[PDB]
């Protein structure tokens, strides 16, 4: 279940990018968060139609097969919470299986002035089981999004409460951060927790508070240290809205809560429902490993864009002082169209049309051999096109290739060291075999 | 040894952890990709 | 001839693999095989015409150099076997000597609505001897593919049947597998092998007849010994066994290769109905010689990936298409006369269809097609729009579809010249090279 | 600071191109220099508007957080002094800043032949608050330029005077490279060095003011004294050698060329107010990727022009053999009764095929008439498959690889270089293996 | 002064691909070779544009990869070749000043200068000159070159006959093309021309002369007892017209002589400068270096775009009408050849698939159909097929100028004539 996941993700991290001299910390994290793992679980423990219609089998074939995986009315939700938590995946790949069918139903979407303003109206061939059959999906779709949601929350916020208490407690018994020194959002937002009457409510430590005290007893006196640590009658606001805080911190729940607004949202406005066909991503290693491929160089990127958006600059203001008398786009000589007559109207010219013609601006341009300043435009256009095109186009494509292939090659590396070492031992699996 | 570093300078296939010593186009250094 | 090509397809097989502990077993395995191959071979053994003509017979050239190579019945029926068998590559090259004058003469057809609907015949600057020509090699087509299927089932047939008796007898008594176990969930092969135990002629090939008798004695003490002869099933017309026949046939047709040569012989056969049937029969060119197979594999050596792009590319045109349906529906004119204006995405799946097969296509973005947002609203969102869809559909995702591939290709020769080089440093028993001498 | 910077480039030079053989000189040396520095700063010591406005802005901060870059008047002319160069790396930001904001403001320039010839006049958003700004912005900019220019004067100069005087005295007293051997032709500093000798201040930087007397009494035997004397120049307070030789120095040095080309653009600035746009080319030589990329054309420059030159060549075989053999497909006009003729010419069809033809990306066949039911259709059809699979196949694919992989090759050494310092010691060549 | 390049291109190539173990005799052969190299040398608008990217050119060609009767012609020779370069080059600049038209000076090659009425005479003069040169550098290699290549052709016959008796016993003279032509110097009495051995016939007839009669041996060898050694003249001219660089200026010469006929001939002298610097000669290489592999690939390709090519035959017909006119139709597709010709001339070189030309399938029968069959089409050309070609071409460049770089490394890393590294040297 959740806790192979977890493992392998834990080993995924910890060879990509965790050293040997730590490796037995985080291992040690790892078994910590496990045992938290295993008692949550024994909680919850006892014609285009035809066409398209072949294509849209085929992708969801070919996507499930590699991824996407009053006391008595009390003892009943408590039941149906725990109903919730021991199906996740499920649901994730229902819900999944769901946007696919409402996205293919809204594949045959039409619109006409004349109704069934510019109305929308929906074809059925023959078939009147489709038009309710949308709304019952998407009620579907918004329910499970809903059983997804208290899923999350069910069974993995525990997790990430419990990781951060190991945090924020080693930080405390070994660095005294808050007492020896000031902090880092994170410090400032979990501070609150500090005066709260039942800080370790996840922790075992339930006596951490006198450890830390003693600890730092004579640099402090224990009235300055006291007042630092500290239904209804149980409401402890200050842990309560540190976990709200927490919780929201959290980048899947944030993604969980993205999909219910979108699913809400998809009620106003049938076509909202699209932005859910990007959780396949997510499902499958290499898609996700494409999407962050582009971030993966980010500052990269952003700087050699920059630079094409200098260049092109820098040939916009060569042409507006020269070579303006040639942007004349229009044929109808009573009424021309000046893209260059504005110093804006030229730059958007030359990024919109320039970069996408391959060509080079040129072609665009009207030829220059029956006129003046042939050979200084024909160099224009010629330097234009090897700098922009050859060089600039082609350093951004070999830049997201590169961190793709390197990324895929970390992974093999990862598996590889996974299979010619042991974790524990430094030898290799030449010694054993 | 016959192990080599991964941007390190190789001069054939192999012979380095990597093991495949790809060139990047026309360049001639070869390093194991 | 045939035992060097098994002894470089070995090679490759053992160092692409890269198996070090059961390089021995691979060794044994291999030399039982060439026993097997030598046996059987010893029972065997005794104007744009001129210019397309040069284009062909340079492509002909260069095809051959690299990628070629009633008493009295009895004795007659085993020598035409035998000089079938002999000659096998020799009737292959025929074959693709005969498919390839066969499309150098579909290469001159014409239409006409005029009898010499529409009917289709040949035209020649005289060589009237050409249409006869075409006539004659389709007949010569078809026999020499019944030749080569003829060839095949004597050849590699009795190769691949006994190398099966071998694993099933190997595993049987080794591992064990059938009286402690059952194949179960998937084992195509192993299921199908349940039929071969009950012939009493499991060995027909293979050296020991006696496999059922060490069975029976190694496992005749924890299993029933009646049980275990139950299992183990312990004119030729009424001799013959059914099941080891089912088995047979069961097995060649199993066999890939097998399966190629009857495509093969069944294009020859639809051919002389339609006479253009022929021209899947040059794919055979890409099967004879190692550089046109390694480019063909290299297309499915990703698949997997090559659909998850594949799919990613489609569902993110799709949200693409959602935009310009909902927003950008204007600037899909592609009618130049307003009297009569069409809307690319006046409906869901045509815009989806257009922005598939056009936008993938043009190579600058889905802006190109479109009418550009000179004078009207929305042009900063417009030229966000085709900047952003020509950026994620060409610079990345195209680029890495193609990446893919060519990669696969560029691996495919590097994990060539690596088993090359390995064989030439390696002693395949010592690991030791020209270092030590 | 200044000391690490400058730490980083010597350790990235040394990995990069520095031998293991001279290593330890190269970390003496570097340490010279670094001291050196240490009293040099101890004494100075006390809509389309809103859519182009966001993409500026997030140009803006990405560029800036990618890393961009008479008793009385005595006391008061030496405080200015350090004051302004205690703050350069501020300055050079302050200028980029500028120039983006003028850059900014540049865009919104519409010209019209009537008045507010060709007018050049600004249009605004009923905003006149633009139209002094750039004025204002322009001298501005000008006078950061003028006190950047100064403070790398001040600051860096005397470094670059003080290195060059120590190899200058290394060499003399080491080598014999003036009295022993003469440095010859092909090194302009050999005979640059010349005016010096006789300058009673040649040791004004380096420590060691004796390096004439001991270089004397190493040559006195073999050489004449009084030789050595005439050379070296052994015997109100206003030079001319000294500073003719400072004034070439300086004038040498990439930096300070590139900051006067800077100035000069400033200058050049006020005759027309959109000339400020070479300015804004300063964000590559502050971001490192940038200047990566600019230095990839020039690391394979030979092969790039070699490379360009061939495919002339191959253009000008073309060219010959569309102009003598087939040409009459080369209309490309719509109308009959006009022509334009675009191959009648030896150097107007060299032209058409080069401009033209390379940037089609589809070969010259493309634009030139099919030849569908003409004679020479075969020929026609292999002369332009031919052409486009050489030109835009081939050879353009090199020109194109000779820089993005030239940038790949500058990238991988940088990290090689990172790893080897990472997972080496420097002193000595022993790994983290053992030293862990 | 010359043998150093000489010297510069046996280390390179016995780094590149002699091996270990025939070193010493590949510096045995190199040295036997290289001692009389010294006794050979003892015995010694847009004109002013076109202008501008000239002078450029030629500078840059320049600078990188530029009995007294044939005394000064021998040491000259490495210069005459660059002076016919630069009248190549110089010619060929004037060659960009052509024209046609129908008036009097049926089209006409006349020029048009900007009152420069030097330049016809100029051109003349230039294309003598470019001749006589040729003839000059064709007379000099005789002299420089062949003498070499012959002394190494003599030298290897005789380490044949000697060590392995070939001509005696093996006579291989059917198997190859040299082992028949040197047969005819055997008999000559005038074999050790070159060769510093002039006894190599005293030494065989007693190492194979017990085993096999010497009254053959000696008959075989020309073994006898003004100066016209016709047999030994006939295989001078075989090993001398059989030579690369020999057949390269012939080829030259023979373009320069045909320059006179038309003065566009000498355009294919421009092609000197390729084979001047070491990476435009790499660049020429790369593309005969998979040369197989490369032609299998064309050949895939055009079985593949035949392939396509019948398939429209057979369904997509009536799609191929370039004529926009529905009077006068252009069918492209009416014939297999026609099409066949349609789909490799433009199909291939659109870049975004055949479908580009032929007509748009929406509102008629096989619309998708014929979606499916131009996407298909592009996939497998375009982005495939096209891409392999090109990146087998740029593999090989890439790795023939790495070659060098690692000749250069094993140059500077290892002793050559000892066998181990510099790291115990140091
Ligand atoms: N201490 C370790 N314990 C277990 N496996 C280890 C250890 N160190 C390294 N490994 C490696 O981890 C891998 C464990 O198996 P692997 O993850 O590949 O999948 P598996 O055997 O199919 O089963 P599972 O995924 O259920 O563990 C092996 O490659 C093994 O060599
Ligand atoms: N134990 C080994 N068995 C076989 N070959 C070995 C062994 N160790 C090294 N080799 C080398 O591997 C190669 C295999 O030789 P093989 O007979 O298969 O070559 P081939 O491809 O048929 O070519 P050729 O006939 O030109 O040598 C040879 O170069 C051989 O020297
Ligand atoms: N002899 C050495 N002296 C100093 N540093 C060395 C030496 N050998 C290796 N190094 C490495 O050089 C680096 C020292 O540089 P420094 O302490 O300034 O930080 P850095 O690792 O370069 O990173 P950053 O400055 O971003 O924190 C360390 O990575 C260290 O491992
Ligand atoms: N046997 C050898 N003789 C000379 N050099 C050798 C030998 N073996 C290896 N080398 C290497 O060759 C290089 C010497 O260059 P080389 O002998 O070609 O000189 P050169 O290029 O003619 O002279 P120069 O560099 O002075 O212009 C060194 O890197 C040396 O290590
Ligand atoms: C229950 N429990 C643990 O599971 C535990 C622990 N310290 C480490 N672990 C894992 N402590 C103190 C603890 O009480
Ligand atoms: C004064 N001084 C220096 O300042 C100095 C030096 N060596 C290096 N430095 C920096 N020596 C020898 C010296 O005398
Ligand atoms: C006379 N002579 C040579 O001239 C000669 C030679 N080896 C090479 N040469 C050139 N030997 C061994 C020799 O005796």
């Amino acid at each position: 279940p959740q806790v192979k996941e977890s493992k392998r993700q834990f080993i995924f991290d910890v060879v990509n990018e965790g050293g040997e001299a730590e490796k037995m910390e985080l291992f040690v994290s790892f078994c910590e968060d496990t045992i938290f793992e295993m008692q949550i679980a024994a909680q919850i423990s006892e014609t285009a139609r035809e066409a398209a219609t072949a294509l849209a089998a085929l992708l969801w074939a070919v996507v499930a097969r590699a991824g996407a995986a009053w006391g008595e009315l009390e003892v009943q939700r408590v039941k149906f919470l725990n109903y919730l938590s021991r199906n996740f995946y499920t649901l994730r790949f229902l819900a999944l299986f769901l946007a696919f069918a409402i996205n293919f139903i809204l594949l045959f979407y039409k619109v006409s002035d004349s109704p069934p303003n510019m109305v929308y109206y929906f074809l059925e061939e023959s078939t009147g089981y489709m038009e309710p059959a949308l709304w019952c999906l998407s009620l579907l779709h918004t329910l499970v999004a809903f059983l997804c949601i208290i899923g999350y929350n069910c069974l993995k916020v525990p997790l990430v409460i419990f990781k951060r208490e190991k945090e924020l407690a080693r930080k405390l018994e070994f660095d005294g951060l808050y007492i020896t020194e000031q902090p880092d959002v994170k410090g400032q937002w979990d501070r609150l927790v500090l005066n709260t009457p039942s800080f370790p409510s996840n922790y075992w430590d339930k006596f951490v508070k006198r450890k830390v005290l003693d600890k730092h007893g004579d640099i402090f006196g224990r009235e300055r240290i006291a007042e630092l640590l500290g239904w209804l009658m149980s409401i402890d606001v200050k842990y309560q809205i540190w976990k709200f805080g927490v919780i929201f911190t959290d980048n899947s729940f944030l993604y969980l809560g993205w999909y219910m607004v979108m699913s809400l949202l998809g009620h106003y406005n049938n076509f909202f429902f699209a932005a859910h066909l990007l959780d396949i991503a997510m499902g499958v290693k290499t898609l996700r490993t494409i999407l962050s491929s582009v971030t993966h160089n980010g500052k990269q990127l952003v700087m050699t864009v920059g630079l094409l958006a200098v260049v092109v600059y820098l040939y916009t203001v060569v042409a507006f002082n020269f070579f303006r008398k040639f942007y004349n786009k229009s044929e109808d000589e009573d009424e021309p169209d000046m893209k260059c007559d504005d110093m804006m109207t030229c730059y958007l010219f030359h990024m919109y049309v320039g970069v996408r013609a391959g060509g080079g601006i040129g072609d665009e341009i009207e030829d220059p051999a029956g006129d003046e300043y042939e050979l200084y435009r024909v160099v224009f256009d010629i330097t234009f096109f090897f700098f922009v095109i050859v060089i600039l186009l082609a350093i951004i494509q070999g830049l997201i290739i590169d961190a793709f292939g390197e990324l895929r090659d970390q992974q093999e590396q990862v598996k590889e060291d996974m299979e010619t070492k042991c974790f524990i031992c430094g030898i290799g699996s030449d010694y054993f075999d | 040894g016959d192990c080599l570093p991964h941007l390190k300078r190789c001069k054939a296939d192999n012979d380095c952890c990597g093991k495949k010593c790809k060139r990047r186009g026309t360049n001639a250094e070869k390093r194991c990709r």
